[PDB]
């Protein structure tokens, strides 16, 4: 039974690497985005198989190939191991996020905000010391020891009853919002070094971010992705 | 008082593949119900048992395989059975079971003759087992598992391609898998010239698929090949 | 008659997304939906496939596809939850050869195109058959994201919901071919990522006609065989509802 | 439940008091009534996933 | 009668924070106490409240709430544990619409000054009903701590006794509207942070009449319609007997 | 008797009211009267039945 679909997907493969926070975000703006707005880019992991771009769901992937000066990169994330072997529509599971430092003795920490919902940015000024509004919630903010790595088994939290790994239809209404799900996701987590924003470094510091899907349930046989004859 | 515990040499190691759960985070959570969803896809051999298209070089390959109205003591088509063959790469046997490392089973090729209706004819169906020189003459294919196809009743063959191996698995990305050359040789001969009827059209085309058998085992998942995205 | 990963696509239950009454029967519901689609010449090529939206059909009318007093259900409730059941008439002679693959493909955008947003009823006339170009097996023709002027735009090479072409055998389908059958039979139940989608804007099933084996035919035999088909939801749960849609 | 659209194109739906009959008000009585509006929940609804709450409240 | 809580207010037991016998009762137990509140007129604007603190009333007598002989029982015992009972009355004609909101709120400060200390009665009268501004919403008039010279003043921005005006009907409460009733009926039981709470010190709840639709009436027709109330205690336990407070 | 086509969509309503001092016009004064709505959907045939409400047993 190695071709059980409850034991295919039971195994860890990364998603993203992630920048970690040092500061009170600014969550990354709705499509399109103009210029000149002051945000913060690529620290957050939507945590899909799907391709993502910006940290929000989207409809192709993209990649880089010469990526020149001009504008603003965008973190784009797949998962190679999962659409090689998704020969199917529908994927209902329960997620297992493991970020794993790619920093020599980091001491961060992971947030996660669910299905839907949405960052919490500002901060408030504790002992003159600007704490910013991710070190609380109601969320599950993990911490991290001096050199650890952060595990927990997140729920299939969205508001749609399965994942498509395929779909068609128009989340918001049509002329490029085909084939775009809006709450197809296990939710987003992002990496913050637990210190005050006034002990900011200078370093950009990367995380990397794993996934297992435990219990996984597949639905609906459709296709495998075309391999090239070059 | 506490349990005197000794931990291990693999202490503080995160594991890919480890069988076993992590702490939940957000637990009590109830799901949506996904009872109304047909077709689960329990296990992925519930697809490499549905016959798909093969590929033939005449990026435009051809499903198909065109008869000329030449008699010939040569092969009409012969591939070899791998299945890192490209004429498996996009069906469901060599798609699925290229992302594993072993199998064990029965190819089973479905043909399909797309010609007309009043066309009269037999074919002969040979595979070969991995000898040092591929089979080309008819009568090189009569020494083997042959099986004749006539355009009787049936327009459509299932040859299931035998599985003879002196390993219990086999090595499923790899040339030469065994002794000498290349798996064997599936061969689609023609054995009576093929009537044809005038005002319908002369060569007709014979149309191929690649399923799995009943007894189609996969093992040992690997890392897939990402170059799909590219 | 193929039905699609159950015995009966019949059997479905109402939606436990609602709290109100669905409205379980429009006007007419034992009849079916007869629409032309383009016919398949010898300069179609291998692979030249045609899509037929479901239920994008009843409202575009892609040839001529008049949804009655469906169309006219679907307009006036949000909530719509179908199994359908589709009929691709060809008439192939003895005089013709090639294949026909009528599949019920879940959850693809094949209508749209691979440079915008969806296909109008000229462009559907202009181009007959879309060939299966690198773009609709890689999936890059998919809608891109108008990422704005601040992100630099991806250089977009794949995308989710292509067309393996080799392996379209997968879906419920059934051949066309020239000397077993001359009508496919497909009926298939409900899918979707929720219990009932929207009505407007979805995209649960996608009838495809896709030529496997390009059609030859003697001169002076029989000519340029059309394809009709006949869409008929099979219980529908309509809910939610209002006016007819702006 | 924190989310402009939600779902498809636009707003999550909208009740509308609207006015059938023209309102009799009888005289030496007001003009221009007006109604109070509450807002309870039914006894089927269900909350799911408590998330850090907003702490604008408090500035 | 709006019972808050439990199916019976009276029902009390004696408090387990005392080692003497409670003294359950005195000279006139079964009577009410009625006082004068400030007439509601047209100027008064919406969520405009006038709050009645108990036992704040029957020290401070506001509006000529006078208690009796449970105020100089109240007086002569230093833990006192009742719940209450109060009865507001406003003639509502059919000549007018509107509606007060009367409810017992637990455990806040509303007669206090939001810049100072506690309201006298003169100042009750100046300004005859509380305006909802942004201090009451935000708790910031609740009386800020002096903190001295040493420490600097922080910059009070919320209080946790606030009122969200729009929430006031969550406690128990009665709509005084204009068509179906003329008096409301709260009884509610004793609640605190101890078994007993002081006698001169304790707020534990605020009879608290909140306008929600302002008054209209016709000119010439019934005008300003008077509130009166009706504080009765329902199962006083007083402990520590003392002679009265200084 | 509905004698339009078959693909007509909409409602109707039908007010018969009491003998009052003036005829009613307003759609606001024919709700108020007794009234039946009647759908073209499966009823493209509606027999509204007028009520008999009279101070005498028999009328003129």
């Amino acid at each position: 039974n190695h071709t059980n679909v409850k034991f295919l997907f039971d195994r860890s493969r990364l998603l993203n690497v992630i920048k970690v926070l040092e500061k009170d975000a600014v969550f990354p703006r709705p499509f399109p985005t103009a210029t000149g707005t002051q945000q913060d880019d690529g620290y957050f992991c939507l945590l899909t198989p799907r391709p993502t771009v910006a940290s929000r769901p989207a409809t192709r992937f993209g990649l880089y190939v010469s990526p020149s000066d001009s504008g603003v990169l965008a973190n784009t994330s797949l998962d190679f191991n999962f659409y090689s072997l998704a020969c199917f529509t529908y994927f209902r599971s329960d997620l297992e996020v493991t970020v794993v430092s790619l920093e020599p003795d980091l001491e961060f920490a992971v947030g996660w905000f669910p299905s839907g919902s949405e960052y919490q940015a500002s901060s408030f000024v504790y002992d003159q010391l600007h704490v910013p509004y991710h070190f609380t919630g109601r969320t599950p903010r993990a911490f991290a020891s001096k050199g650890g790595k952060v595990s927990f088994v997140l729920p299939w939290n969205s508001v749609s009853s399965v994942l498509p790994v395929r779909w068609g239809g128009a989340s918001k209404l049509s002329s490029a919002t085909r084939g775009l799900p809006a709450h197809a996701d296990w939710g987003t987590i992002y990496a913050f070094i637990p210190r005050p924003n006034e002990k900011k470094s200078t370093a950009v510091k990367h995380v990397a971010v794993y996934i297992r899907y435990k219990n996984a349930r597949a639905w609906c046989p459709s296709m495998l992705p075309f391999r090239s004859y070059k | 008082g506490p349990i005197p515990t000794a931990p291990r040499e693999n202490s503080l190691m995160f594991l890919s593949t480890t069988p076993d759960d992590t702490v939940p985070a957000y637990g009590n959570v109830r799901t949506p119900p996904v009872n109304y969803l047909p077709g689960e896809i329990t296990d992925l051999l519930q697809l490499a048992r549905i016959p798909t298209l093969m590929a033939f070089g005449r990026d435009a390959y051809v499903p198909y395989v065109a008869v000329p109205t030449q008699f010939d003591d040569k092969p009409l088509i012969s591939f070899p059975i791998t299945l890192s063959d490209p004429v498996y790469q996009n069906t469901l046997v060599g798609a699925i079971s290229s992302n594993f490392a072993n199998y064990r089973g029965c190819i089973q090729i479905t043909l399909t003759f797309c010609g007309p209706m009043m066309a009269r004819g037999k074919f002969l169906l040979s595979y070969s087992p991995p000898n040092g020189t591929q089979p080309q003459t008819l009568s090189e294919a009569m020494q083997c598992t042959y099986s004749i196809w006539d355009i009787g009743l049936n327009s459509s063959w299932t040859f299931v391609i035998p599985y003879i191996s002196p390993s219990d698995y086999r090595e499923t990305r790899a040339i030469t898998n065994s002794v000498y050359s290349a798996d064997g040789w599936f061969s689609l001969h023609k054995l009576t010239k093929i009537t044809l009827p005038p005002d319908c059209p002369q060569s007709p085309c014979i149309l191929f698929f690649a399923s799995a058998g009943e007894d189609y085992t996969l093992r040992l998942p690997v890392d897939c090949n990402p170059s799909y995205v590219f | 008659v193929l039905c699609a990963y159950v015995e009966d696509p019949t059997k479905s239950d109402p939606p436990s997304s609602s709290t109100d009454q669905p409205t379980t029967t429009f006007t007419a519901i034992d009849r079916w939906y007869t629409g032309r689609l383009n016919s398949w010449t010898k300069a179609v090529k291998t692979f030249s496939f045609q899509a037929v939206p479901l239920p994008g059909a009843f409202l575009s009318r892609q040839g001529g596809l008049n949804g009655g007093a469906f169309t006219a259900t679907l307009h006036r409730h949000f909530l719509m939850k179908c199994g359908w059941q589709v009929q691709v008439q060809c008439n192939l002679t003895q005089f013709h050869q090639g294949a026909l693959l009528v599949a019920m493909v879940p959850e693809t955008t094949l209508d749209v195109k691979p440079d915008g947003k969806a296909k109008s009823l000229q462009e559907l006339n202009e181009e007959q058959w879309v060939e299966m170009s690198d773009d609709y097996r890689t999936g890059k023709n998919m809608p891109f994201q108008s990422l704005g002027t601040y992100y630099r735009p991806p250089n977009w090479t794949w995308g989710p919901n292509f067309i393996n072409p080799y392996q379209v055998t997968v879906f419920p389908h059934q051949i066309l071919n020239a000397r077993t059958s001359t009508s496919v039979d497909i009926n298939v139940p409900y899918i979707g990522e929720t219990p009932t989608q929207s009505s407007e804007t979805q995209n649960s099933w996608t009838l495809l006609v896709m030529v496997l084996v390009p059609l030859d035919y003697k001169e002076g035999a029989t000519t340029d065989p059309e394809i009709t088909f006949s869409v008929r939801p099979t219980s529908p749960y309509f809910n939610g509802l209002r006016n007819r849609y702006t």
